[PDB]
């Protein structure tokens, strides 16, 4: 199991600094160039920095030169990224990546990726969400709808689930939307047969780790 | 720096048809150091091809890469519905650069949405804001027209839409549209309607409620 795991993301004010970590397993780490690649929300991919197996050759994109510093520790199977003087353009999901093996130079292509960690550059304050229920009506083809409205939160992300993972079918959870507030909002809905409104309870579990928010709203007919 | 232009921007194809994606570099790519990634929403990129044509380990045979110098191609001979994704090309011969990608929709038969409308909660009217939500569940194609009418007056500027990715099972979309109002303008009106017009609809569908129900 080749694994890369990033850590250290979060919300940081413009001009601030943040240190990213990526631990790696499942391969001879000290024979590999380790690489950082980022993806701003909605946009494509942009290579940030790379480092050879013994830190002899260090490479940065011009967008981050002088501001970001990369380093590794072959005794901990870990690569690091000291970010300083952070701009709005640096708001991205930061990936730690490894080349497919036997590559001719330090910067190439990347077969293995981490899950990515999200770095929000903004002076807005972390704000937990407000979870309001979307009460089921009373029917198209015998189908009813219901959900939870997750309103006004910052920064990304929030996860939503139903009956803590048990309900999966019919759920349609939507991408967050940026209000003119500057805060995010989303809905998560479920389609059900109308009759099962009496034979099951529907509890939406909303999670906002950026503020340690955990909300369990029960949705009933109004 | 080298610029990678991918064409087309979007590609909508039925299952079984063959997809042909293109990547053109502003210069020549040394030793044909060109890769193709597949990225599905919320996931990390999955390397498909590199060195123009070498398949990565574990990638199906339908994914083949061609090209040389400034013109590279990615072919997807058979298409399963699990190929709804964005496909990026990337050079590493020069700084390394990515294309902006080619979206690949999976085509299917026309499906009309079932429409639902949600009045604001009363927890939320205490808050001072009214959110009216309109749901369009599992339809195809993605093209659909949702409009809000408050006391039969068409609204403008106070709506935001949100769309799911293509379902893996039936390859449909589902759409959210949230109409945001004040507690004041919300209670100075009565009839709130959501009007949906879609290809698989003989004529627009309207779901509505009166503030007393
Ligand atoms: O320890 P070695 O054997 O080598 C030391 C290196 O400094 C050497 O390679 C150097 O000369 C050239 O590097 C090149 O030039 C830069 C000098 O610093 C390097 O840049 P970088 O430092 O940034 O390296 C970039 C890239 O080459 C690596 O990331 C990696 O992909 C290679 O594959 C790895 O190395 C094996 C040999 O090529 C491969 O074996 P391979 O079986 O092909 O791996 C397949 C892979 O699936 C599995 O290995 C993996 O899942 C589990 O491990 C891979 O393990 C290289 O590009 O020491 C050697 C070497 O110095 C010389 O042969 O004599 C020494 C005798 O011990
Ligand atoms: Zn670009």
């Amino acid at each position: 199991e080749v694994q890369l795991v990033e850590s250290g993301g979060g919300l940081v004010t413009p001009g601030g600094s943040l240190r990213l970590s990526c631990a790696a397993s499942g391969f001879t780490f000290n024979t590999y160039s380790m690489n950082w690649v980022r993806q701003a929300p909605g946009k494509g991919l942009e290579w940030v920095s790379s480092i050879s197996r013994s830190s002899d050759y260090i490479y940065y994109a011009d967008s981050v030169k002088g501001r970001f510093t990369i380093s590794r520790d072959n005794a901990k199977n870990s690569v690091y990224l000291q970010m300083t003087s952070l701009r709005d353009e640096d708001t991205a999901v930061y990936y730690c990546a490894r080349d497919p093996g036997g590559m001719p130079t330090t910067v190439t292509t990347w077969l293995y990726w981490g899950q990515g960690t999200l770095v929000t550059v903004s002076s807005a304050s972390t704000k937990g969400p407000s979870v309001f229920p979307l009460a089921p009506s009373s029917t198209s083809g015998g189908t009813a709808a219901l959900g939870c409205l997750v309103k006004d939160y910052f920064p990304e992300p929030v996860t939503v689930s139903w009956n803590s993972g048990a309900l999966t079918s019919g759920v349609h959870t939507f991408p967050a939307v940026l209000q003119s507030s500057g805060l995010y909002s989303l809905s998560s809905v479920v389609t059900v047969p109308s009759s099962s409104l009496g034979t099951q309870t529907y509890i939406c579990n909303v999670n906002h780790k950026p503020s340690n928010t955990k909300v369990d709203k029960r949705v009933e007919p109004k | 720096e080298i610029v990678l232009t991918q064409s087309p921007g979007t590609l909508s194809l039925s299952p079984g048809e063959r997809a042909t994606l293109s990547c053109r570099a502003s210069q020549s790519v040394t030793s044909n150091y060109l890769a193709w990634y597949q990225q599905k929403p919320g996931q990390a990129p999955r390397l498909l091809i590199y060195d123009t044509s070498r398949r990565a380990t574990g990638i199906p045979d339908r994914f083949s890469g061609s090209g040389s110098a400034t013109d590279f191609t990615l072919t997807i001979s058979r298409l399963e519905p699990d190929d709804f994704a964005i496909y990026y090309c990337q050079q590493y011969g020069s700084p390394v650069t990515f294309g902006h990608g080619t979206k690949v929709e999976i085509k299917r038969t026309v499906a009309a949405p079932s429409v639902f409308i949600f009045p604001p909660s009363d927890e939320q009217l205490k808050s001072g804001t009214a959110s009216v939500v309109c749901l369009l569940n599992n339809f195809y194609p993605r093209e659909a027209k949702v409009q809000w009418k408050v006391d039969n007056a068409l609204q403008s500027g106070n709506s935001q839409e949100s769309v799911t990715e293509q379902d893996s099972k039936d390859s449909t979309y589902s759409l959210s549209s949230t109409l945001t109002l004040s507690k004041a303008d919300y209670e100075k009106h009565k009839v709130y309607a959501c009007e949906v017009t879609h290809q698989g609809l003989s004529s627009p569908v309207t779901k509505s409620f009166n503030r007393g129900e």
